[PDB]
Parts: structure tokens; C-alpha cells; sequence
């Protein structure tokens, strides 16, 4: 039909991937058990996208959850959705990477690339007619960052033709939680450039702020933050699983986002973002779902637009509406923001409707565009990374894993690379 | 699963494990018997290992060239929760002298500690690591413990050993050989450690009469704060957290080049239930007081060094959101220097169960609590004093006839004076700034 | 010694400011694991195409005659 | 059905007799006077008599009537039926020339028509345990008489023989040698296994495991009857795998000239050391291949093994036995000879071993007994002619020999003799 394989690395990516198999059992009416407990028709007649069947009315999520420690995965198991996916999904290390990209990526991962190969395999043969792959990790840390990058390469190679998409989680400048962060994430980079149909940047402090300021939480965990991520992770799939009146697909983003292969990273947002107690205020409408899509602040990555010029936009609604009142909202923004805007491509708004709302709430909207203000961010981290890198810092830990010292300068010669040929497009 | 195995040594090794391993026994629940009257469930996996008779043994290596002190143990309350073989005892100490402890002494009881810690990793699956504690000063725990951890790196040359070393003190003192196996012992600790921990008794004392109120304190006093701190660094891998770090990351995020392994430990709070009765604590106030070099573990001032590397561990009822606010505070003063080469020197990891207290302690029972370990430049001024000291004996040439005698040669004294200086020499390259 | 700080955790009742905006998003409040709110509407969900509605009001309208 | 019957000779046999049937009694039930309290599986030690009473088949032997007095008057009075236990009115004192050719032939006949009784009351009689010492001249003088005159009349039962062999440095004897080779033919020519043991290396295990400062021959006399109480567990209580005399014969005797394995026993610890301690199959399997856990005063480091006999008993799952002999094989200072690819033979057995009161391993739920082939032996018999040919070159003691009845050229005959078993044992060390 069209699934989804959904891969899992690291501390970060697995709770991102728990948090959002919950949410999506939830829309389907999916008990924690593992049968069906929802109303509707419509939510059981495409649940072979994400769920496979199993004997007595049950259905087994495809993930494959990877880590090098295996201390993480007893909070999966434990957690409230911990029984819904399958024992033999479990792939795991017995030692930790220690937050060393060179460590994960080849010393210890190259042994158990066999094992979680062997799965994604078995369950790519599972289905039928497969769209393509899904991940989720860090890019700061040393098993998502270092042997999850390892797994994009091996699986082009195997499967070119199906679409890859990384909703990877760049670190942040203001904030950060590792002091080789600037390291393990430019040997990252130039891994996800070569091949990735399309890349969401991700940034906690921008997630951070949001909690701050948008839902105004005195004390939000990490779980409201993997919330957002699998809010936003539900919204670009649900015009695939439900009808809708204008259908897309992965496919239809993935080949509409990117007008030249070596641009593929965008920033993702998510239109309705207001208090619980507040909602029956804010007489709900079409035109105030553009206002909250193009404020900057509803960014969830670390770059404000503004500084930036928007290459595309692509926009995917939800819930019965008729169409006349979007369709001229992006009209409108286009000329008024005319300087935020390419020339040389007009009509920059790709737009798609899903018939179906997500559960309890009435209209949502998924944002998802291409722009220059990405380019700020990997320049934050060469500045990072090459004063780190003039004093040879922080190496002996890369050097002794058998490593040489050219792959840092050509993982630095291809961002910059990158910037370059970014920048040249923005004049 | 994860898994520390200790390794102390000596005097100092043998209290300071005393008081670990009974405050791992409060946290876990084990009595003293070692049974379990009833985050994680597997949580005492880490320190404890199960039994045919449903009784947890210490993954513990107590080793002292004298048995008064682990006869101590033998006849005290946690008898019967130590394997007899597990601890080891010397008939003759080696009186001081680090040449009694490297090259007489130590080599007939070398085999047995090697073979009782060989047993000990045998029983473990996946071994986490090795923390060795021991004192310099102390010749037992200077020599033999240089020595065997010489054959350590030798026999599991992957497998990290975390150093936690008590230095002689830059003011008083309990001994006047002290600086001989200080020097003696900087080669072993340099070449074959992955991280040290120095401390001084002096800062101790002044932080337990300051903080704690306690004019007149004694060795278990910081013998439970450096419980205390070992139990702030284990609690990843003993208990969930929303950011689980292990050792290999902090080693990772805490080393930028192999002869620099000399961080320096920092526990808050530290204060007294008279007056946590009345101050409201948070993760400001908490990051505040880690910054107080009059709070600092060892004798000296970072404000003449400049940070390297902060690892920070944050236990509790503690938010990522205060965290970060915290951070930028910490980023937003001039007072705290950082290198040219690493504008994010920060490395987070928080865990969920909050410290426990023990009955006859001094802190109070607290929500939250963090410890730091800052890799910094200001440390070398302490090995700076050592070197005036010891050459200021060395010229006359005092002391070396005991050592001679025992059977080393005169020039390693020398040879250990220059690879001193010469690490002097790096720490000033290192800060350096372009 | 005494330590500086910034911002205390305060209680409930006490003015600060923001209490009323605490106090609002209260409903679905829980501070660890998990989300808080759960779902972002607790409302009636509906299942109406509008293939589905522009179909059935053939079969079911104001029958005329 | 299956039945062993002891022939034990000297203060050794006597001695570890009494040791090996007490513990016979305990894991049965029977009391001291013979009765059961409360199938058919004492039937291998005990039968039944007119009076329901349970037996012994064992053959105590010596010739100095205190050393047998001592049992007759002792707490199992009852239970031994007298004509069993046989005396002599003079011994040998420690000379195999008086045990053999003067005093040997007196009581030669009495013993033998003993023996014949015993084994008639027997069915289907699987082996003969011999025990005695290479040491005192009557547990070698008449030990080697016997076993001529036992092969002749059953050539084909089996003769396993356990022996004490003397020290290589301590002794109690001076005279000890020359009794050491000339019964080295016996145990060649009328024999089909081996166990010697020195009481050095018992003395060794007992004080540095089982923390007895000051052991004495009880507590060594006990262990033995560990290691011979498992070797035939097989054949008393059930099992998954049993294991007959005949069967571990097969699979430790290679050549017939080489019938000289290694026994060794695992775990012997105590109570205190027992506590703290997790005992499972792995941690007893390494401990019976260290040098310091062995009953002889030899190194199989030094040479390499032919043949190992593994016995297994107590609460052992077949799932961990494979899983210890893989680690075992992946060992390189464990050494095998090139035309021995596999040389394992595991037993299974169910009933866990019991404890004597008085006595010095803790209770247990499993344990390992060993039966290795090895040629690190071979360097014992070599100690041994070195020690004979500093006093046979002085012909000192020899007056006493050639006095009592025999001729001066069987000394160079039997020296001759392990020579030529030294050198066969090193044709074996060779690899080709
Ligand atoms: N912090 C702390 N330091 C200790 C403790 N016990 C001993 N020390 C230090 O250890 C130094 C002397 O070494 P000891 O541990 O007493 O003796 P040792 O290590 O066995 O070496 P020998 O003296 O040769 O037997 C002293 O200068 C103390 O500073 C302790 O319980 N806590
Ligand atoms: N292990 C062990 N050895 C014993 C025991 N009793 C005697 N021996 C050994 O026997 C040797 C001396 O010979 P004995 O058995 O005492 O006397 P014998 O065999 O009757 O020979 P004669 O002295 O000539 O009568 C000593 O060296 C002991 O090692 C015993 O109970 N256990
Ligand atoms: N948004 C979000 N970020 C997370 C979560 N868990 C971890 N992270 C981030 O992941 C980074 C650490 O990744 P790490 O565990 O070392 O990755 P690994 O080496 O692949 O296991 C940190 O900077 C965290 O900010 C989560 O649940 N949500
Ligand atoms: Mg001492
Ligand atoms: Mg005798």
C-alpha cells in the first residue's frame, strides 16, 4: 500500500518515537494493549501504513528502536505504550558511545549495523508496496549522531528509490549540553547532505521557547517538547492515512520542497499553539491559522526567517473547511511579504487538505518550508567548530578510535561548501 | 548491564569505602545483613551482585598493607555484608615510604589483588568501569597502588579507571615524607588514569565550619561528602533520568588532550537543617553556590585559571528550562573566563531520584542537589608548591637514604621533579590564549 | 555561607505574575514523563466527508413535492 | 544389580574404611546398628540378611590387630559383620619384602575365601575398589599379592585402585622408596586405573579453602570419600546421564599401559567462605583445573591432557555444562595432545551431595568431580628414581630385603620397569 518504517537511535530519538507512536495510537483509537478501541470506520481502513497485523485483532507498530545502551530501553518497555512494541524490535549495544561520534560510528557500531539491518530488512519484506523510511535522533550525541549516520548510508544503497526523511535535532548555541557538540555534529552534516531527500531541523531551545512563551508553562518537561515533535510528526503523514479533499504524500512534499538535491533542510511549525483553559476564547477560524504559521516565534528551529528569504512553503490543512479562505491566505502573505520571498520562483506555496481533524481538536495545520535562514545556523557551528579545531582540541578521543585528521577538514570543506552555494542563492 | 567496580587502597581507601558503600546500602535499602526487605528496578546491579542465598555482595576490592584497619570493618557493623576475600591486609605496612610500597613490599600480595579483582570482573557482565581510591601521601596507598595500577592498565588496557585521590594538604600536614611519593606517584597517576579527583583536607574543613557549623568535625565528615559526590557521579547509572550520562561521556566531554585529566570536583549545597529550614533553594541557587571558589574542593582560585570543561550533574526536582536559565546566567558574567577554543564547554546530565540522608549526617534532607566537574588551569599552582617543597628537601638530599636503601635509584627523583614541571609547562601552553 | 539566586517556585495562592495563566492552564496539569495536556481538544470528534455530505443529502433532504 | 565391594588394606584402608562408610550410612539412613528407620538403591553397598539387617560388602585388611581393634569396639560395632574386618598377629613395619613373602601368605587364603563369600552373595558384581598405600609395607606387600591372586580368579571385573603415594617432600618414612617401586609393577600389571594422591597436596587444599590450621587425617580421610562417593553416584541414585565403572574406563584409558589419571573436586569451601560466595557451573569448573586445587604434587600446566572424565552432580542443568566445557576448551595454558580432539565425558547426576556433622564443607546444591588423563605425572615417578638410585647406589636397607626371602635382582628389574613407563608417557608428549 504505502507504510512507513520508522527508525529510533539514541536516548533523544527513542523518546521523540515513543512520544509519537503514542499520539498516533491515540488517533487511531489504539489501546495501550494492542487492540482496537476506536469509533469510526475511517480509523481503521489504512492502519497497515504504521500498524502490522497480528493474530486476534492486534497490531504491532514498525519501529526498529536502536541504542548503544541498554539502559534506555527499560524506560521504553516501562513506559505506558511500553508492551505495544514487539520484543524482537529491541536492538541494542551492551556499551554506550560516551557522546564520541567516532566511537559510535565506527568502533562499536559496526557490529551491531548487522543486527538492526537484519529487522529493517525482514520488516521492509513485511509490507507491501513501501514508501520510504523515517528516523529520529540527535545530531549532538554519539549513537543517533555516529552509527545513525551509518544507517542513512548503508540503506541508499540498498533502497535508493524510497524517500528518506530526518527529523534530526540540531543542537543549540545558547544552549548547550556537550562540550564536542561542535565536533560530532560537523562530521553529521556532511553525512546527512550527500544522502537525504529532506532534513527538519529541530532545536530544544526554540522548542524551549515556545513552553516559555506560547503555552506560558511554569514547569514543562521533555515529554511537551517530543509532544510537539509528534504533534508536528503526525501532521505531514495525515494526508496520506485519511482522505482528503487535495491528497498528498510524502512524495509529493519531498519532490515539491527541494529544487536542487543538495537543498533539503527545512524548518517545521505548527499552526495552533495556545493555552488549554484559553481555547473557548479565540473564536476559531481559516485566517487566524495563517497568523499564528507566519510568526517566527511559531519557529521550532534556532533562525528566524527574517533574516533569511523563503525558497518554498508547502502547507498541509486538516478537518472539514472549505478551501477559498487558505488559497487566497497564502495569496495574501505572498505579496505582502514580497521581500521574504524568492522572484525567481512565483507561487512559492504548495498546498494539500486532509479531511480528517487530529483527535479532540478541530483545525490544525502543518508547516513545513524551505529557506535562507537555515543558513545561519550551520555557520554557528563552524565558527564552533573551527576554533576547536585550531588548537586540535578534544582529538585524541577521535584520533585514537583509528580515525585520520583529513575527515575534518573535508567534512569542514563541505558545509562550507554548502554555505557557499546557499548564499549564492539568496543574491 | 552497567557496572563500577572499586579498587581503595590503603587507609584513607578503606574509610572512604566504608562510608560509600554504607550510603549505597541506605539509598538501595540493604541492611546491613545484605538482604532486600521487599527509578529502576535493577538499580543495585551497578554496585551489587546477587547471591544463590538471596544476599547482595559489594563489587569492592578494600586493600591495606595493615589489618587494623579492615579488622575495623571485620568486627564493625557490615561484617557479614563483605566477602572476607575481598578484603586484603598486609602484615607490615609500608611505613610511609613509597619505595615499602613499589618495590618490597607490595609484590608479594601484587598476585592477590590481581586475582581477586580478576574474579570480581569475571562475575560482572558488562564492566562500566574501575574507580580507584586512594591517598598520596600514605605509602601504602602511594606505591602499591601505583603499581597496580600499572599492571591494571596493562591487563584491561580498554576499560576506564577514574582516579579519586586525597593530596597532601598545602598548609598542614600529617606527614613530612608526604612530598616524596606526592612527586613519586604524578608519573603512574599521569600515564596510566583516564580522570582524577585531588583533594585537599583543608577546603573540607573550611567548607564543613562555614557551611555545616561544625567547628569540630572529624574524618567521617569528609569521608560522607566524598560519599556523597561519588554517589552525585554514579546516580546515572544507578537510576533513570531524562539525560542518563555515563562515565565514557563525561571522559569524552571533560579530556581535550591525554596529559590533561585533572578536573576538580565541586558538591552543592552544603548547609545545615537550621538554615535549610529557612532558605528557599533552586537550580540558580544551586549553580550559584558551585561557583564560589571559597566553596571549592581544592585550595585553589579559578579566577587566576580559566575554565576548560564544566560537567554538570543536576539530581532531583530539577527542570531542563532552569537548567538553561542557569546556564545563561553562568555564560553572562565576566568573572567566569573561558578559553579561546571552546565556546560551549558545557556537558548537562540530570537524574530523577534526589540525594538521600543518612542518620548522623550533616546535610539536609534536600530536593535537589548538582555536582560539577570543571577541567580548568588554575589547578597547577597546587603541583607549582609542591615542586618549591620538594625541591627545597631534594637539594640537600634529606629522606633518600630510607629510600635507597629499600632499593630504587636516586634519579627518578629527579626524572619525576621534570615530568612535573614539564605538565606545569603544558597547563601554561594550554592557557595560552591566540 | 549564603547563596544568591533568582526566582523562587512560590506556591498556588500567592500573587505572582503569570498565577492566572498557572492557574488557567491548570486543567491537565502534571509535573518526569509524559506530556501534560494529552490531547490538544477534549471536544466531540466527527467523521463527515464532504464527498460523504454532498452524496447523502440525495438520500436524506427536504422531499418536495 | 549393581555392587561394589571394597578390599581396603593397611592403616590407610582401614582408616579411610571407616571414613568412606560413614558417610555410606548418612546419604542412605541407615543407623549405626544397621537399621533403616523409614528403591533398591543401598543394594551397590548394603544387602539384606535374615534379620532385615543391611551389610557392608567391604574387606577390611591389615596385619597389626590395634589398628582393626579400634573399629570393633567403635560406634558402628554392630553394623560390620566380625569375619569381615581380618587382622594379622605381626605386620611388616614398612617393608614390602615382609608383606610379601613371609607374612603375606599366612592370611592369603582366609582373605580370599572371604572375598569369594562376598562376592557370592552378589548378582551381577560391576567392580572391585581397592584401596591402600605404597607407603606401609602391608598396604604394599599383601595389596600386591592379593591383585595377582584376585586376577586369577576374576580376570576380567574391574580393579580400580586408589593409593596413597608418598609426599615429595614430606614423609613419613625413610625406607618409603624401595616399597614405592617394586609394587609400581603391581599397579601396572594387575590393575585398570589409577588415583594416587599425596597427603602434601590434601594438606595444601584443607588449610589454605577449608581455614583448618591444624587438619588431621579425618579431615583428610573425608575428602577422599567425597571423590569416591561421587564416582559412583551414578550407579546409587538416578540420573539424566548415569555413568557406569565400566563406562569412564573407556574414556580415560587411551593406551592400556597409561591408567593413570588425575582425580580432582570442586567446590571445597567452607561455611563462612560459602556464604558470601555465588556458587554456579562455571565457577566449580574452573577450580578443577587449577594447579592449586590438585591431589597430586604435579603441574598439568607443565604437560598436557590425554583424557578428562567429567561427573556431575547436584542441582546442574544440562543447558550450563555446555556452555562450561566451551569456555574450558577456549583456555590455551589448558593443553591437548594432537590426536585428542574431544576428550569429555559428562555425567548428570540428581542427588545433591550430603554433609557429615563434624565435618568441613558446607552443604551444597552442586559440585564437579574431575578424572583427567594427563602426563604431568610422569615428572612424580622421575622425583622418585631419582630418591632410589641415591640409596640403592649405597645398597642401603637392602640387608633387611634379601633377609627376608627374595633376591637382590628385582631391585634393578623394577627400577628398569618406570624407566621404561617414563619413557613411554614422553612418547605420548610428542606431537607429531
Ligand atoms: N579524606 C581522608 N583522607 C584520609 C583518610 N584516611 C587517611 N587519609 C589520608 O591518607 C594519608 C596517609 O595515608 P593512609 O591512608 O593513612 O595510609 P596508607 O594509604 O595505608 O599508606 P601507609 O601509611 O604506608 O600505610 C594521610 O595524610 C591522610 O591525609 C580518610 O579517612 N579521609
Ligand atoms: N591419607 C591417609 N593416609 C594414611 C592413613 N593411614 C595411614 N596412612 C598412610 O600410611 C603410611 C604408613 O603406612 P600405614 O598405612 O600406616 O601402615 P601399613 O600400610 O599397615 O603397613 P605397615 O606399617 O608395614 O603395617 C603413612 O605414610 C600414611 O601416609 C589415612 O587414614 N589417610
Ligand atoms: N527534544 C528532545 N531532545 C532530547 C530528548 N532526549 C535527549 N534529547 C537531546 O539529545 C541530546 C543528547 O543525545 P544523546 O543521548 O547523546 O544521543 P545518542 O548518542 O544517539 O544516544 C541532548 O542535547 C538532548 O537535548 C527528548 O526527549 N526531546
Ligand atoms: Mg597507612
Ligand atoms: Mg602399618
Amino acid at each position: 500500500m504505502r507504510e512507513i518504517v520508522h527508525l529510533q537511535a539514541g536516548q533523544c530519538g527513542n523518546q521523540i518515537g515513543a512520544k509519537f507512536w503514542e499520539v498516533i495510537s491515540d488517533e487511531h483509537g489504539i489501546d495501550p494493549t494492542g487492540t482496537y478501541h476506536g469509533d469510526s470506520d475511517l480509523q481503521l481502513e489504512r492502519i497497515n501504513v504504521y500498524y502490522n497485523e497480528a493474530t486476534g485483532g492486534k497490531y504491532v507498530p514498525r519501529a526498529v528502536l536502536v541504542d548503544l545502551e541498554p539502559g534506555t530501553m527499560d524506560s521504553v518497555r516501562s513506559g505506558p505504550f511500553g508492551q505495544i512494541f514487539r520484543p524482537d524490535n529491541f536492538v541494542f549495544g551492551q556499551s554506550g558511545a560516551g557522546n564520541n561520534w567516532a566511537k559510535g560510528h565506527y568502533t562499536e557500531g559496526a557490529e551491531l549495523v548487522d543486527s538492526v539491518l537484519d529487522v529493517v530488512r525482514k520488516e521492509a519484506e513485511s509490507c507491501d508496496c513501501l514508501q520510504g523510511f523515517q528516523l529520529t535522533h540527535s545530531l549532538g550525541g554519539g549513537t543517533g549522531s555516529g552509527m545513525g549516520t551509518l544507517l542513512i548510508s548503508k540503506i541508499r544503497e540498498e533502497y535508493p528509490d524510497r524517500i528518506m526523511n530526518t527529523f534530526s535535532v540540531v543542537p543549540s548555541p545558547k544552549v548547550s549540553d556537550t562540550v564536542v557538540e561542535p565536533y560530532n555534529a560537523t562530521l553529521s552534516v556532511h553525512q546527512l547532505v550527500e544522502n537525504t531527500d529532506e532534513t527538519y531541523c529541530i532545536d530544544n531551545e526554540a522548542l524551549y521557547d515556545i513552553c516559555f512563551r506560547t503555552l506560558k508553562l511554569t514547569t514543562p518537561t521533555y515529554g511537551d517538547l517530543n509532544h510537539l515533535v509528534s504533534a508536528t510528526m503526525s501532521g505531514v503523514t495525515t494526508c496520506l492515512r485519511f482522505p482528503g479533499q487535495l491528497n498528498a504524500d510524502l512524495r509529493k512534499l519531498a519532490v515539491n520542497m527541494v529544487p536542487f538535491p543538495r537543498l533539503h533542510f527545512f524548518m517545521p511549525g505548527f499552526a495552533p499553539l495556545t493555552s488549554r483553559g484559553s481555547q473557548q476564547y479565540r473564536a476559531l477560524t481559516v485566517p487566524e491559522l495563517t497568523q499564528q504559521m507566519f510568526d517566527a516565534k511559531n519557529m521550532m528551529a534556532a533562525c528566524d526567517p527574517r533574516h533569511g528569504r523563503y525558497l518554498t512553503v508547502a502547507a498541509v490543512f486538516r478537518g472539514r473547511m472549505s478551501m477559498k479562505e487558505v488559497d487566497e491566505q497564502m495569496l495574501n502573505v505572498q505579496n505582502k511579504n514580497s521581500s521574504y520571498f524568492v522572484e525567481w520562483i512565483p507561487n512559492n506555496v504548495k498546498t494539500a487538505v486532509c479531511d480528517i481533524p487530529p483527535r479532540g481538536l478541530k483545525m490544525s495545520a502543518t508547516f513545513i518550508g524551505n529557506s535562507t535562514a537555515i543558513q545561519e545556523l550551520f555557520k554557528r557551528i563552524s565558527e564552533q567548530f573551527t576554533a576547536m579545531f585550531r588548537r586540535k582540541a578534544f582529538l585524541h578521543w577521535y584520533t585514537g578510535e583509528g580515525m585520520d585528521e583529513m575527515e575534518f577538514t573535508e567534512a569542514e570543506s563541505n558545509m562550507n561548501d554548502l554555505v557557499s552555494e546557499y548564499q549564492q542563492y539568496q543574491d | 548491564m552497567r557496572e563500577c567496580i572499586s579498587i581503595h587502597v590503603g587507609q584513607a581507601g578503606v574509610q572512604i569505602g566504608n562510608a560509600c558503600w554504607e550510603l549505597y546500602c541506605l539509598e538501595h535499602g540493604i541492611q546491613p545483613d545484605g538482604q532486600m526487605p521487599s527509578g529502576g528496578d535493577d538499580s543495585f546491579n551497578t554496585f551489587f551482585s546477587e547471591t544463590g542465598a538471596g544476599k547482595h555482595v559489594p563489587r569492592a576490592v578494600f586493600v591495606d598493607l595493615e589489618p587494623t584497619v579492615v579488622d575495623e570493618v571485620r568486627t564493625g557493623t557490615y561484617r557479614q555484608l563483605f566477602h572476607p576475600e575481598q578484603l586484603i591486609t598486609g602484615k607490615e605496612d609500608a611505613a610511609n615510604n613509597y619505595a615499602r610500597g613499589h618495590y618490597t613490599i607490595g609484590k608479594e600480595i601484587v598476585d592477590l589483588v590481581l586475582d581477586r579483582i580478576r574474579k570480581l570482573a569475571d562475575l560482572c557482565t558488562g564492566l562500566q568501569g574501575f574507580l580507584i581510591f586512594h591517598s598520596f601521601g600514605g605509602g601504602t596507598g602511594s606505591g602499591f597502588a601505583s603499581l597496580l595500577m600499572e599492571r591494571l592498565s596493562v591487563d584491561y588496557g580498554k576499560k576506564s579507571k577514574l582516579e579519586f585521590a586525597i593530596y597532601p594538604a598545602p598548609q598542614v600536614s600529617t606527614a613530612v615524607v608526604e612530598p616524596y611519593n606526592s612527586i613519586l606517584t604524578t608519573h603512574t597517576t599521569l600515564e596510566h588514569s583516564d580522570c582524577a579527583f585531588m583533594v585537599d583536607n583543608e577546603a573540607i574543613y573550611d567548607i564543613c565550619r562555614r557551611n555545616l557549623d561544625i567547628e569540630r568535625p572529624t574524618y567521617t565528615n569528609l569521608n560522607r561528602l566524598i560519599g556523597q559526590i561519588v554517589s552525585s557521579i554514579t546516580a546515572s547509572l544507578r537510576f533513570d533520568g531524562a539525560l542518563n550520562v555515563d562515565l565514557t561521556e563525561f571522559q569524552t566531554n571533560l579530556v581535550p588532550y591525554p596529559r590533561i585529566h585533572f578536573p576538580l570536583a565541586t558538591y552543592a549545597p552544603v548547609i545545615s537543617a537550621e538554615k535549610a529550614y529557612h532558605e528557599q533553594l533552586s537550580v540558580a541557587e544551586i549553580t550559584n553556590a558551585c561557583f564560589e571558589p571559597a566553596n571549592q574542593m581544592v585550595k585553589c582560585d579559578p579566577r587566576h585559571g580559566k575554565y576548560m570543561a564544566c560537567c554538570m550533574l543536576y539530581r532531583g526536582d530539577v527542570v531542563p528550562k532552569d537548567v538553561n536559565a542557569a546556564i545563561a546566567t553562568i555564560k553572562t558574567k565576566r568573572t567566569i573566563q573561558f578559553v579561546d577554543w571552546c565556546p560551549t564547554g558545557f556537558k548537562v546530565g540530570i537524574n530523577y531520584q534526589p540525594p538521600t540522608v543518612v542518620p548522623g549526617g550533616d546535610l539536609a534532607k534536600v530536593q535537589r542537589a548538582v555536582c560539577m566537574l570543571s577541567n580548568t588551569t588554575a589547578i597547577a599552582e597546587a603541583w607549582a608548591r609542591l615542586d618549591h617543597k620538594f625541591d627545597l628537601m631534594y637539594a640537600k638530599r634529606a629522606f633518600v637514604h630510607w629510600y635507597v636503601g629499600e632499593g630504587m635509584e636516586e634519579g627518578e627523583f629527579s626524572e619525576a621533579r621534570e615530568d612535573l614541571a614539564a605538565l606545569e609547562k603544558d597547563y601554561e601552553e594550554v592557557g595560552v590564549d591566540s | 555561607l549564603t547563596l544568591r539566586s533568582h526566582h523562587k517556585k512560590y506556591s498556588e495562592p500567592v500573587l505572582v505574575y503569570s498565577w492566572h495563566r498557572n492557574r488557567e492552564a491548570f486543567p491537565k496539569d502534571y509535573d518526569l514523563c509524559m506530556s501534560t495536556y494529552k490531547r490538544f481538544g477534549s471536544d466531540s470528534p466527527r467523521w463527515m466527508s464532504e464527498a460523504r455530505e454532498q452524496m447523502a443529502q440525495v438520500l436524506v433532504n427536504k422531499d418536495l413535492v
